[PDB]
């Protein structure tokens, strides 16, 4: 208390953007503390003063104990080449777990493409799929080939049987079995315990979300007449990003974590296609007034995205977003996708009328996304951070 | 609470009686479990399976499932739960003393923390019926008007009831008008819930409807409050920024 | 298969010949085996293995040939996929008996419950609904010209669709006149409504409105003037006014339902037109109009399935023209509008629908309503425990082949294996449906098929699968990408109530709805948590319908009164000067008050007054039944009262029970033990007997003293010999009416615990079907006079289905007052002589007032004097009542009940007056004077109070009760300084005398020193022996409880053997004890004799009473629903004085048979607490350890 009151720069520090890098001296001790002692004292000070920075301070603590480059490997992209070549045994399945809605089979598809190793990909879920899977597994174990088994979270008992089969089996030195999942509790514990696990999460952000959306949708689909179609998709893409990223900031963003995903995006794209085809009727260009904005807004607010929404305030928020984005004003040269961004300067919608122009505008988005992009206050991130910080401590209690 | 002939006719009394009936049972359960934990840690009690799992959860900080018979925030630790439980039971003792010595009518003049109550929506229902019974009004012709009073001990009208502990998320209420705020959360000093006769006057464009969520998880909706927008602020900004009211923070 | 129907042989002559040949060989083999049944002998039969292999091969071929024939028949008529193999075999086999096919049309079709035949069952003239609505085919289908069942049944379906299309065309042509009009004549409109079917009436009105609105919008597109939409809205309002005027009047039930459907339709149409006018739509392509479900009727189309198009937003379907009968139209709320939009969008996108939310939000009802709006056949699969998993694949193939819809009530209620399998089937069907959406597909040849039942089943594009879910959870991971979810979490109850009240004639529908919805929310959140409480949307709708009925009955009463007078009659005028709020509150009270516990009635009325201020509920006056009830209560010594008088609550409960009997055919009394249920329904039965003149007969059938097989009957699988159960025998005897059973009011009371095991067969009887289905196959129709009645204590182990199917009358313990029981005891004592048995028992009935028989016997005079002296102590605040409250304060070895103590007290007082009688008999010269008799009876009343209220209590609590009595009484108690009052006996004289004076000092011989039959008389022994003699003079099921080793068994046996005319039979009970033990005891020691009154079970030794000493009453184990069957059997045999033979199904009245029990405290391991309905009759005494003085004497 005395040091807090006596210090003059305490006010500027407590309001600083990154207080963990400039924690002042507020502890009394008989003999000067070692660097790890100062690190733990600053960790306590940050936890007391600025809990939102705790995670960052936690990193510094690790950096002061295990070196500045302990976590630096994780930010680098995963290199499956060496891991599959050396670390993984032939009889150890490579479990590739993604968050629900994300896919990880492309990683090993590219891995086998660059490794020049034949791989057979099999979609699991049907009995014919099971027979194809086990015959291909036998062929690969006797011939040293790679097997992909997609969405094996759909058959838990078959996963147990596969684990039992792999335990006794003696594969060839080049055999590799990959099993892709979406992280479900149904996955057997023995299969997870007896297999290398890789967890894949999408890169958070509006930019990455919109890039994924534009990649998933074919170019020819967006290129169809009228030329306004592409712009519609852009808005839709933006809308999708704006909600999915907002799901990260629940309960402030959305009152609960809804499953807004690829299914809603496909349904909305289909709705846009059908209604724009009905309106255009073969015309190469249609006026922005002629686009059925009411139809798109209503179908997306009550059917496509609003079906999952059960709260009336979440429905109100979805309606406000749709009424803000899907209007004729979105076809102006000065339309503002997001206002009061970072408190100064606001996102402007690209002037182009082609798909490549929209993808270029997405690729040149600044890498300084804040919750103001989503309409949230900029302090929302801090709240998320502090929640995570508390969460970390709770987890650290469970490891006691 | 001592139920009598006149007290049972009070909707507030009935609510408070149910609240204290739940709270006393939860108190006995938690206190007995903690006493068993103390006995085991002292070395005079053998670890049964339930005792072993309870001790494991308390050491790890996981909230025991046998506890929390009321609505609680998800994922909350044991320490937060016991602190909140102590505050709730202290509030229940205060309301019990008010009901026993202060009389039934004092339950109208006491300021109730909605966070402490297990079912605050039942409290809001009780208040509405109270007003309806006292004024001989039909229940459905009553609508809730919210008046945030910064004055200490603000006068309570016949249909105005005091509620404390309300937190405003992302907004500041000055002169009973909301302004967008970059602060994490602001505390409403004293909220007067006033049950007024419903009028067919059209709702203004400068009026925003805010949810009063039970806690920060925004999982239980208690009721809604109509507030007045201050300055040139769009209600869509309030909708997008997630402005709301929390019974407890 | 080949011995069930004769026509099966004609269908499969080769297979029948083959099976006949095999059957011959198999029967010869089985005769050979029966000659030498040893396994080694069978194994040594020459070539037996080869013969059995050949038989297995040939039998498999015939079974396959039969399966292929059934599959071919199913393929010819796809709706046959909705009936099982046995039902299908019945359908094709019984070709000549067309009338046997009428029981399967409900499974195959939507609203077709039967088909109407010609004179000789050779021409199908049309179809019929379950309600009774009929559709006449334009060109009748001739069975004779198309003898094959598949052929003529397919022609029936096709002619159904064609006739519906043509009748819809005619109805639309007629209703366009009403649409293009400014004043609809009520008579012409009602004639049009009567002419056409309900679905066609509603559909025609929808088509007319859609055409009018589209024409109006097309005109305003160029004109720009809102006049056409204003005209459309004015026409809708005029037709709504006509409909309201019609629905106030008295209409037939079918026309009433049509009017309600039309009102529900036109309210939505007026709402939509008002929205269109307000939002200023001028174009027919605006989404404000496109989002509304629109009907485009094209009568010139040759194909009936392509004549009417129903389009919502992008989606555009065709009317399937399936006869739906008279369905229940739903109020088209904004939630249901969103549901329609979302599900139609999913259907157009070839995705399934998944409405999710809390139960009771209208999810499956909305799905079914959307299916019926499109003219589709919707099958709702209840995913509870009663789910046909084995039939799911066949039903899925049927849905794919006929183009029907399939809804799952709550798909998450399925277990993991069934969930996964049905999810796989739904996934393959939905992938097949998705395969219809590819634009590159060749539409000329589109054989889209799915892998169902291990075969390629063609999927019709018109079918759909809906998966209703209840979160708290989500769709299976394979179905998540194939189904569109919709949050149906909060139904718009205010608008539902408003529209239904408007359709019932209420002018203030909106106000009453805005009152009744929050009121039902209040009751659902402010009434005690009770299982039988139901304040949901279904209950609200039923309340609104009942309120409409009350309004119409008030209107009819006023009209009849004016017709009797010289005043003119006007239905609208009567409706106007009429309180709707009072009718709504009356309906709410009449529906909810009988189900309310005593604590919730003040609460209900408080919440009511809160919502309805100043509106008071006045219960209907029933003076005729009230006076009949008063006469019956006087006859049966019961207490009667009006309103706030003593007995007023009981009388209102019996009136509620009467009204429930009037409304429902099955009903429950679920009051606690000793709350007046049995007396209520008996008194009501007798009062109805005297009032209406219809003879009343009751069949009390304890459902747990007998097994389920002995209750509903059983057939031997080996010999197919059918046996009638008790309930089935009673129902069959009533139905046959050999002695005018239909001329008598038959009430089948059950008087036993309700569980989901013996009520499963009763569910169809309690339902609106009123039919009992037997494992034999007989369908026993419930007669109108029969009333199934349950008298239970609680509903802890009762299904919600049984509760919902039955009316409810809750008899809270506050219904029966202690003063009422005291008055009953005093009246019985003053009226019924104790010594007289058969004599003066029927003389009570033969004498209306028993004039000249006041001095019937000296016993009667003695007990009348006793009642006169005991009157002051049996008052409202008398000694007995205060002592009873104090005893309630104390703790007892058994769960205390008021009536157990009261019955024990009454029996002790009966023994007191019998002691006065024996003293008078022993001293003829000196009759017992009034002063001495007063002293003795006061002292014995104190004695009986102590031994009845504190009999279960320990010695400390007996002393506490004695001290309380000493403090609160003025009768002279013993002046002992340090001796308990319970240690004293009341001698014949008024003076007390210590029990120790009656204890002799016996001497045991050298041997038998500790024999298991020697009992040393001690104070406890003689005291308890006196109690046994008292409570066995009245033949009560006396029970002694106490810690082990106290001496219960030896004292009971010694006292029973001391009685000369008493046969003691020891029946040691255990967890394996069942009523068959008691039946074996009766077979061993008693005989059945067919007296003119009926079967009587009496001991073989004449002039002796048989006592069944049941040593461990507590031990018999409870079921998984907590009930001891042998204890229920004993309770029936001590309450009703008899039981039912499981072989004859006849009532057997006990004679000269008693019961005595011993127990250890129920807190001991292995002992279960006895039911309160059983403890009511038993007097329980705590046999504690003898203590230092008694032990000192004995040893
Ligand atoms: N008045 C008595 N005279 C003689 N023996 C007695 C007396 N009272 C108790 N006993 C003795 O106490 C024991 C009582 O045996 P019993 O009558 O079988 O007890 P219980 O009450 O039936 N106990 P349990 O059946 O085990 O719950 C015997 O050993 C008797 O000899
Ligand atoms: N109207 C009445 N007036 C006076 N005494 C009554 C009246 N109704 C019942 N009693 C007394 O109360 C006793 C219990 O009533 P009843 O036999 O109808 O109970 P019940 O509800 O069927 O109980 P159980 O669950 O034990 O079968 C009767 O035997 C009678 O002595
Ligand atoms: N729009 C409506 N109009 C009239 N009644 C409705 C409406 N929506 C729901 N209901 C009533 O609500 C009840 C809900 O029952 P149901 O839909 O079968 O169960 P669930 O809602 O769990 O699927 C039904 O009895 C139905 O009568
Ligand atoms: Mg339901
Ligand atoms: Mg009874
Ligand atoms: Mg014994």
């Amino acid at each position: 208390i005395a040091k807090v009151q006596a210090d003059e720069q305490f006010g500027i520090w407590l309001d600083s953007s990154s207080p963990e890098q400039t924690v002042p001296y507020l502890w009394s001790e008989e003999t000067p503390a070692t660097p790890i002692g100062q690190a733990i004292h600053r960790l306590l000070l940050i936890q007391a003063f600025r809990p939102d920075r705790l995670l960052a301070m936690a990193h510094m603590f690790v950096s002061t104990n295990l070196g500045e480059s302990f976590m630096s490997i994780m930010e680098q992209p995963l290199d499956l080449t060496h891991i599959v070549g050396t670390e993984v045994k032939p009889n150890t399945p490579v479990l590739m777990c993604s968050v629900p809605g994300y896919d990880a089979s492309g990683h090993v598809e590219d891995l086998a493409a660059e490794q020049n190793t034949q791989i057979t990909s099999i979609a699991i879920g049907s009995a014919e799929g099971f027979n194809q899977a086990d015959k291909a597994i036998n062929t690969a174990v006797k011939s040293g080939r790679w097997v992909m088994l997609k969405n094996v979270h759909l058959a838990p008992g078959w996963l147990m049987q596969l684990e039992k089969k792999l335990h006794s089996l003696q594969p060839h030195a080049c055999f590799r079995l990959f099993l892709t999942m979406e992280i479900n509790p149904k996955v057997p514990v023995n299969l997870l315990r007896a297999g290398r696990i890789f967890v894949f999460e999408p890169p958070p952000g509006v930019k990455a979300n919109m890039l994924r959306t534009f990649s998933s949708i074919p170019v020819s689909r967006i290129c169809k007449s009228p030329n306004e179609r592409a712009r519609l998709y852009f808005l839709l893409a933006w809308f999708h990003a704006i909600i999915q990223e907002r799901l990260r900031y629940a309960p402030l963003g959305w009152s609960k974590k809804y499953e807004f995903g690829e299914s809603d995006l496909r349904s909305a794209c289909d709705t846009v296609d059908t209604w724009l085809d009905d309106t255009a009727k073969g015309r190469q260009n249609i006026s922005p007034d002629k686009i059925p904005w009411s139809a798109l807004k209503t179908l997306m607010a009550q059917s496509i995205y609003g079906g999952r929404v059960d709260n009336e305030f979440d429905q109100r928020l979805l309606n406000t977003f749709l009424e803000r984005l899907f209007t004729t004003r979105s076809f102006d040269s000065e339309f503002k996708l997001a206002c009061k961004v970072d408190g100064h300067k606001d996102i402007q919608m690209p002037d182009g009328i082609r798909r490549e122009e929209f993808v270029q505008w997405v690729e040149l988005l600044p890498d300084t996304q804040t919750p103001s992009w989503l309409g949230l206050p900029n302090n929302a991130e801090r709240v998320l951070l502090t929640t995570q910080g508390v969460d970390m401590i709770s987890k650290m209690l469970k490891m006691q | 609470l001592k139920r009598t002939v006149e007290n049972i006719k009070d909707p507030l009394f009935r609510f408070f009686e149910r609240e204290v009936k739940m709270g006393a049972k939860l108190l006995q359960d938690v206190r007995q479990d903690l006493a068993d934990v103390v006995q085991v840690c002292e070395g005079k009690k053998k670890q049964t399976n339930y005792l072993r799992t309870l001790i494991n959860e308390l050491v790890k900080g996981i909230l025991p499932r046998s506890w929390s018979h009321y609505t609680v925030p998800a994922g909350m630790t044991v320490i937060q739960w016991v602190s909140d439980f102590s505050e709730r039971i202290k509030q229940l003792q205060n309301i019990s003393l008010a009901a026993a010595s202060g009389g039934a009518k004092e339950l109208k003049n006491i300021h109730v923390c909605l966070g402490g109550l297990f079912v605050p929506e039942a409290y809001i229902t009780a208040t509405r019926q109270y007003v309806a019974q006292a004024n001989s009004w039909s229940l459905e012709e009553l609508c809730l008007e919210v008046n945030v009073t910064t004055s200490q001990g603000a006068t309570l009208d016949a249909c105005s009831f005091g509620v404390t502990g309300l937190k405003l998320q992302g907004a500041t209420c000055n002169n009973n008008k909301l302004s967008l705020s970059n602060a994490i959360s602001t505390a409403l000093p004293l909220t007067q819930l006033r049950w007024v006769k419903q009028t067919n006057t059209e709702k203004k464009a400068s009026v925003v409807t805010l949810p009063v969520y039970l806690n920060f998880t925004r999982a239980d909706l208690i009721f809604t409050v109509d507030f007045e927008i201050a300055t040139k602020e769009d209600p869509r900004s309030f909708y997008e920024r997630g402005v709301a009211v929390l019974c407890t923070e | 298969i080949f011995t069930g129907s004769a026509d099966i042989k004609h269908l499969l002559p080769v297979e029948t010949q083959r099976f006949q040949s095999i059957s011959t060989e198999f029967l010869a083999l089985m005769k050979k085996v029966s000659k030498s049944p040893l396994v080694m002998d069978v194994l040594n039969i020459q070539g037996v293995q080869r013969s059995l292999e050949r038989l297995a091969d040939l039998l498999g071929k015939i079974q396959k040939a039969l399966g292929e024939y059934l599959e071919r028949e199913r393929s010819s008529f796809p709706r046959f996929y909705f009936v099982g193999d046995e039902d299908l075999l019945e359908i094709i086999g019984n070709s000549k008996n067309v009338a046997k096919l009428q029981k399967h049309f409900k499974k195959m079709f939507a609203g077709v419950s039967s088909i109407i035949l010609n004179e000789d069952n050779s021409v199908v003239l049309g179809i019929s609904s379950r309600e009774g609505e009929e559709v006449m085919f334009k060109t009748p289908v001739s069975i004779t010209e198309h003898p094959k069942i598949n052929e003529w049944l397919t022609l029936v379906e096709k002619e159904m669709r064609v006739t519906l299309a043509k009748l819809l065309a005619e109805s639309v042509t007629e209703v366009e006149i009403f649409g293009k009009a400014t004043s609809i004549d009520p008579n012409t409109y009602i004639t049009w409504i009567d002419k056409y079917q309900a679905q066609l009436v509603v559909l025609s009105a929808q088509i007319a409105w859609s055409e009018n609105v589209e024409t109006a919008l097309s005109s305003m597109g160029g004109g720009g003037d809102a006049a056409p939409l204003h005209s459309v809205l004015s026409n809708v309002e005029v037709t709504l006014n006509v409909l309201a005027d019609s629905v106030l009047m008295e209409q037939p039930p079918l026309r009433r339902r049509k009017l309600e459907h039309l009102i529900t339709e036109l309210v939505h149409q007026r709402d939509v037109t008002r929205s269109l006018i307000k939002s200023k739509i001028d174009n027919a392509k605006s989404f404000e109009w496109l989002s509304q479900m629109r009907f485009y009727f094209d009568p010139k189309q040759t194909d009936v399935l392509q004549q009417l198009s129903i389009q919502m937003a992008n989606a555009k379907f065709n009317y399937g023209f399936e006869y739906l009968g008279v369905q229940d139209k739903l109020v088209q709320t904004p939630l249901t509008d969103r549901c329609y939009l979302t599900m139609t969008q999913a259907l157009e996108a070839r995705l399934g629908g998944s409405p999710f939310g809390p139960a009771g939000t209208g999810k499956t009802e909305s799905v079914k309503a959307l299916g019926h709006q499109l003219g589709r056949f919707v099958l709702v699969f209840n995913c509870d425990e009663t789910f046909d998993f084995q039939a799911m694949g066949r039903i899925f193939v049927g849905l794919c082949q006929v183009g029907a819809w399939g809804c799952f009530d709550e798909f998450n209620r399925l277990e993991e294996r069934m969930l996964s399998a049905v999810s796989q089937q739904v996934q393959c069907i939905q992938e097949a449906l998705r395969e219809h959406s590819n634009p590159n597909y060749d539409k000329t040849s589109a054989p889209i098929t799915c892998e169902l039942l291990n075969k390629q089943v063609k999927v019709s594009p018109d079918m759909a699968i809906f998966i209703t879910m209840n979160p708290g959870s989500n769709l299976p991971d394979n179905l998540k990408k194939l189904f569109r979810s919709l949050a149906m979490t909060k139904p718009d109850r205010q608008l539902i109530a408003q529209v239904m009240l408007y359709s019932q004639g209420f002018r203030t529908a909106e106000v009453l709805a805005n009152k009744i919805v929050p009121f039902f929310k209040l009751c659902d959140e402010q009434l005690s948590s009770q299982s039988h409480y139901d304040f949901g949307l279904r209950a609200l709708k039923s309340v609104l319908v009942s309120a409409g009925n009350v309004k119409r009955e008030r209107i009819q009463k006023i009209k009849r009164e004016k017709e009797e007078r010289g005043e003119a009659v006007d239905e609208g005028e009567i409706a106007e000067n009429l309180p709707e709020q009072e009718i709504l509150i009356q309906s709410v009270c009449e529906t909810m008050v009988p189900k309310l516990v005593a604590e919730d009635i003040p609460l209900l009325f408080s919440l009511l007054s809160d919502v309805f201020p100043g509106v008071q509920y006045h219960r209907g006056e029933m003076t005729a039944l009230r006076e009949e009830l008063k006469k019956v209560c006087q006859e049966m010594y019961l207490t009667y009262g009006d309103g706030e008088e003593v007995g007023g609550m009981w009388v209102e409960k019996v009136l509620q029970l009467y009204q429930i009997t009037q409304i429902n055919h099955g009903l429950m009394m679920v009051g606690p033990s000793g709350s007046g249920k049995s007396m209520a329904w008996r008194v009501l039965l007798k009062a109805l007997e005297r009032l209406e003149g219809v003879e009343g007969v009751a069949h009390i059938i304890d459902p747990k003293a007998i097994s389920k097989d002995h209750l509903y009957g059983t057939l031997d699988p080996n010999t197919r010999e059918w046996t009638d159960g008790l309930f089935t025998h009673v129902l069959r005897k009533i139905i046959d009416s050999v002695r005018g059973e239909l001329q008598k009011r038959q009430w089948i009371v059950f008087d036993g615990d309700v569980d989901p095991e013996w009520v499963e067969n009763l569910n169809s009887v309690l339902d609106d079907n009123k039919l009992l289905t037997l494992p034999n196959g007989e369908r026993l129709s419930l007669p109108p006079n029969v009333r199934i009645m349950f008298e239970v204590q609680d509903l802890k182990y009762a299904t919600l289905a049984t509760v919902s199917r039955c009316g409810m009358v809750w008899f809270s313990e506050d219904v029966l007052s202690t003063d009422m029981i005291f008055n009953n005891f005093l009246a019985r004592l003053r009226s019924i002589p104790l010594d007289e048995g058969e004599d003066e028992a029927q003389r009570r009935r033969k004498g209306k007032e028993d004039e000249g028989e006041e001095a019937a016997s000296p016993m009667l005079q003695i007990q009348r004097d006793a009642a006169t002296i005991m009157q002051p102590y049996f008052t409202s605040n008398g000694l007995v009542t205060k002592a009873l409250e104090h005893a309630f304060q104390l703790e007892h070895i058994m769960d205390l009940t008021r009536l157990r103590c009261l019955g024990s007290l009454f029996s002790m007082l009966h023994q007191a007056c019998r002691n006065v009688a024996q003293y008078n008999a022993n001293h003829p010269d000196f009759p017992m004077q009034i002063e001495q008799l007063e002293r003795y009876i006061q002292r014995y009343l104190v004695y009986a109070i102590l031994w009845s209220l504190s009999g279960d209590s320990r010695l400390k609590m007996r002393a506490e009760l004695g001290e309380y009595i000493r403090r609160i009484t003025t009768v002279p108690l013993p002046t002992a300084p340090n001796i308990p009052i319970i240690d004293y006996e009341v001698s014949i004289s008024g003076e007390w005398s210590p029990w120790q004076a009656k204890v002799p000092q016996i001497e045991v011989e050298t041997h038998k020193v500790a024999a298991p039959d020697v009992v040393v008389p001690t104070l406890d022994t003689v005291r308890h022996e006196a109690l046994l003699y008292t409570w066995l003079a009245e033949h009560k099921p006396l029970v002694l409880c106490g810690p082990p080793g106290s001496g219960k068994t030896m004292t009971l046996f010694s006292a029973l053997r001391a009685l000369p005319d008493m046969e003691v039979v020891g029946l040691n009970f255990s967890s394996a004890t069942t009523p068959e033990l008691l039946l074996k005891t009766f077979d061993h020691y008693c005989e059945y004799r067919r007296t003119p009154n009926g079967v009587v079970l009496a001991p073989v030794q004449l002039g002796k009473w048989l006592v069944l000493f049941c040593d461990e009453i507590n031990l018999p184990d409870m079921d998984k629903y907590g009930t001891q069957r042998v204890i229920s059997f004993i309770r029936q045999m001590v309450e009703h004085g008899g039981f039912y033979r499981t072989s004859d199904q006849t009532w057997v009245k006990l004679e000269r048979i008693q019961f005595v029990g011993a127990c250890n405290p129920p807190t001991d391991p292995g002992r279960k607490p006895l039911s309160h309905r059983f403890l009511r009759h038993v007097p329980v005494v705590y046999v504690d350890y003898p203590g230092p003085a008694s032990l000192t004497q004995i040893y």
